[PDB]
């Protein structure tokens, strides 16, 4: 019902092998060609690949930053009333970032301000002003 | 018990053949009780005649042995024996008469040839009561069972091998004749062109991809219908070496996609370097910008704070996802490590390889007498589910025993060879000449006439052998069909055994697979110090044409590679054999050739019926009959299956000439 | 007939 294990035997490459006199060798050789071509295709991308890590030495390390390092407080003051508003403007919803930028607010006391100071700091003019960007 | 016997016969011990039916339409058409009782009176009666071949057993000598019920219905046993006898299921062979032959005789049969068919039909036919004389063109009898025998040293040229006692008919001749059988120790080691052994594991590889690659190629002949290609029938060598090509084809198929995930792979770090690479231009130009922000000194507007802090944050943004892609970059760059360093097969097979693997198709074309590219792909192995169990054996003492015991007491005109053969329906005359002598002619009336002549002698062109008036196309068709090979040996006598003599028999493979055959295969079976080559495929054909110096020169050659320069002394005695060159046999035996079939043994076998003399007479006998090892489709090409056929056509012959009594 | 020595 199968051919034996590891053997491989289809109708379809039968009467290929079996079309002509040479359809073997011409199988076989258009094969040996395929497996040149991919082989000098593999050796391409490895020098191409080998620039590119060469252009990443060092990485990341001269550009990095220590962190920020501080605890988070209830109260705010007009300063950082004025960052959110800003952080607003150009972040829109992203809480995260908008608390990243603030430093000592947490992602839902931003979430508070959005509420507590929709209107005096007129945020839902300012989240139009974003969406236009 | 019984059913051993039935075994040994070649029988299912619960069931009637054929055979059995024609002769006993009665019983086979009754009730199933009696079939029983019918079964059992066989059996027993062959195991009666199987315990003890060295005596006739007579129809009194039966009922005697039999008991109750069995033994009440005489008439029954009667037949049963008769048609055993008749058929040379019992009494056949050289064993002692109880009843001297009656000297009247009936009938008269001319049996060309005196190979082992035609030496047991004429036993049998002489057996029955009938006139039979034997025509053989060699100075010998056996035929192709050809034995050399100078001094001590005895070396078959011929049939040289039983295949297995379990159901084998030359069981029963092995009691009969002091034959020395000798198991054969199934350990072959093989020696490459350079001398040096094979080691255990390739032997092993090769020996499993050669069975695997034989199975493949029945895959493709009953799965895939590939039997006929360009109005051609597919032989098996066409098959083998498509499947071989498609296994190439594989693992070049194999390679490509390994090699195309690499690819794919390292497409994947190019994109992911290309970001990086951006995002680190990114990463280096924020990072000046935050620097300018974090100039301006405190205190500052919140604009002024603004913008650090942003800059601040968003740097941090992008170096985590620059961290992310080199997290990235890690796993598809040890993803590549692994696949480089996990290629697929290189080929399917070595150059070395290769040749083992040629040793074992040399090894089948010695097998069948014939290069694998003649061979039926369809029917090569039709008469596999028929082989004998029990190991192979050889007769140490030299075959030819078996065919001398036979022809005693038997009428044998040597150096006589057939030219023509005349019937019609009167009878016929057989005219032959002395091969010492040609002019001198014989003339021969019979009766009827047991054709053994090798299929090969029956294909020469122009014929050897004419018939008058010809043999129809029918008979002739199946002649041109039918396949006849050829295999060679090389006899090499020595003083001293300088071999491993626990071994048998040992290999040599050959450099190219145009050389296969040649010299491939060595035997070591005989009391004296004798090594046996074999010459196989299409080597044999052409190593016909090479002197015998070279010949041995070529053996010398391989076994000093093997054994060392200096410890093969040159040969005493040497012999080849040249089969197909021998005009009594041209070839050696039959194989079953691409565009034939097993249905051309059983036409070989069909007698011919001359058409009336006398227009409008009724319809003639039967007078030309056939017999041998090319006309058993079960057992062809072989010493079994020649005496068999010996037996099957005395039956037959009797049958038609002194008639059966078994049959009401 | 494939091989012959074999059983
Ligand atoms: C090298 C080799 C190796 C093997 C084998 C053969 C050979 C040649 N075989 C096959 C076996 O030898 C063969 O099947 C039988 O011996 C032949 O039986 P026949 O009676 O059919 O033909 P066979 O050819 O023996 O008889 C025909 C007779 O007709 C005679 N004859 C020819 N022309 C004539 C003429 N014009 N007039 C009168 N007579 C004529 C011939 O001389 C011959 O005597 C074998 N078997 C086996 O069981 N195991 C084995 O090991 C082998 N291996
Ligand atoms: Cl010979
Ligand atoms: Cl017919």
């Amino acid at each position: 019902r199968k051919p034996p294990k590891g053997m491989f035997l289809s109708q379809e490459d039968v009467e290929a092998v079996s079309a002509n006199a040479t359809a073997a060798t011409t199988v076989l050789r258009q094969l040996d060609m395929e497996l040149v071509s991919v082989k000098r295709q593999i050796q391409n991308i490895k020098q191409t690949n080998s620039a590119l890590k060469e252009k990443l030495d060092g990485g990341i390390e001269p550009y990095r930053l220590p962190e920020v390092i501080q605890k988070c407080n209830a109260r705010w003051t007009t300063e950082e009333q004025l960052l959110a508003v800003q952080a607003i403007r150009k972040y829109g919803r992203d809480f995260q970032a908008i608390s990243d930028v603030i430093g000592n607010k947490s992602v839902v006391q931003v979430k508070n301000f959005f509420v507590n100071y929709r209107r005096r700091f007129n945020i839902d003019e300012v989240l139009q002003e974003w969406e236009a960007e | 018990g019984v059913e051993g016997a039935a075994f040994q016969s070649r029988l299912p011990h619960d069931r009637m053949t054929s055979q059995e039916a024609a002769c006993f339409p009665d019983i086979i058409s009754g009730p199933q009780q009696t079939q029983k009782v019918f079964l059992f009176i066989r059996n027993r009666t062959l195991q009666l005649w199987l315990d003890n071949p060295k005596i006739q057993l007579t129809f009194e000598a039966t009922l005697q042995q039999l008991e109750a019920p069995y033994n009440s219905d005489t008439v029954l046993v009667h037949r049963v024996h008769s048609y055993l006898e008749r058929h040379g299921l019992i009494n056949f062979g050289i064993y002692k008469r109880i009843k001297p032959l009656p000297t009247k005789k009936t009938g008269k049969v001319i049996i060309i040839g005196s190979g082992v068919s035609g030496l047991a039909a004429a036993r049998q036919l002489q057996s029955f009561g009938m006139d039979v004389t034997l025509l053989e063109a060699r100075d010998r009898v056996g035929g192709r069972v050809a034995t050399f025998r100078k001094g001590n040293y005895v070396a078959d040229l011929g049939a040289m091998v039983v295949t297995g006692l379990g159901g084998n008919p030359m069981a029963v001749v092995s009691k009969q004749v002091n034959m020395e059988l000798a198991k054969i120790k199934q350990k072959c080691p093989l020696y490459e062109a350079n001398g040096q052994a094979v080691p255990k594991e390739k032997d092993e590889m090769v020996e499993q991809e050669f069975n695997r690659l034989l199975e493949a190629t029945s895959y493709l002949s009953h799965q895939l219908d590939f039997n006929v290609l360009n109005n051609k029938p597919v032989s098996l060598g066409q098959a083998l070496e498509v499947v071989i090509q498609l296994q190439e084809k594989h693992v070049k198929d194999e390679q490509i996609e390994h090699w195309k995930k690499i690819v794919k792979t390292q497409e994947e770090l190019k994109e992911l370097l290309n970001k990086m690479v951006n995002l680190k231009e990114k990463i280096k130009e924020l990072h000046q910008q935050y620097k300018e922000a974090s100039e301006v000194k405190p205190p500052r507007d919140i604009t002024a704070e603004f913008l650090v802090k942003s800059k601040h944050r968003d740097l941090t943004a992008l170096c985590k996802e620059y961290d992310e892609l080199a997290e990235t970059q890690g796993k598809l760059e040890e993803k590549l490590q692994e696949l480089e360093a996990n290629p697929p097969s290189d080929v399917y097979l070595s150059s070395r390889d290769r040749q083992i693997l040629d040793w074992h198709f040399a090894n089948l074309e010695f097998a069948n007498a014939t290069p694998l590219s003649t061979l039926s792909l369809k029917h090569w192995d039709q008469d596999d589910d028929f082989e004998f169990t029990g190991s192979h054996l050889t007769v140490r003492n030299g075959y030819s025993c078996v065919p001398v015991a036979l022809a005693e007491g038997l009428d044998i005109k040597l150096n006589t060879a057939v030219r023509q053969v005349r019937y019609t329906a009167s009878g016929c005359e057989v005219i032959a000449v002395n091969t010492r002598s040609t002019s001198q002619t014989f003339i021969y009336k019979c009766d009827a006439v047991l054709c053994t002549l090798p299929l090969g002698v029956l294909k020469q062109q122009p014929p050897a052998v004419q018939f008058v008036p010809p043999l129809p196309e029918w008979k002739t068709s199946a002649v041109q069909r039918m396949g006849f090979g050829n295999l060679n040996k090389v006899v090499l006598c020595f003083d001293r055994v300088f071999w491993d003599p626990s071994v048998n028999l040992f290999g040599h493979v050959g450099s190219t697979t145009a050389s296969r055959g040649e010299l491939f295969l060595f035997w070591n079976l005989y009391k004296a110090p004798i090594l046996l080559a074999l010459v196989a495929g299409e080597a044999a054909g052409i190593m016909e044409n090479i002197s015998d110096d070279v010949i041995v020169g070529r053996c010398l050659a391989i076994l000093k590679g093997i054994f060392g320069s200096s410890a093969v002394p040159q040969p005493k005695e040497t012999v080849v054999s040249r089969w197909r060159a021998d005009p009594w046999a041209r070839g050696s035996y039959s194989y079953v050739a691409a565009g034939s079939s097993g249905n051309d043994y059983d036409l070989m076998a069909q007698p011919i019926t001359p058409g009336p003399s006398i227009p409008g007479a009724p319809q003639p006998i039967p007078r030309l009959f056939f017999a041998g090892e090319h006309t058993i489709r079960n057992y062809p090409a072989t010493v079994h299956g020649a005496l068999l056929s010996g037996l099957r056509e005395a039956g037959r012959i009797a049958d038609q000439f002194l008639g059966a009594m078994y049959t009401l | 007939a494939r091989t012959k020595q074999t059983a």
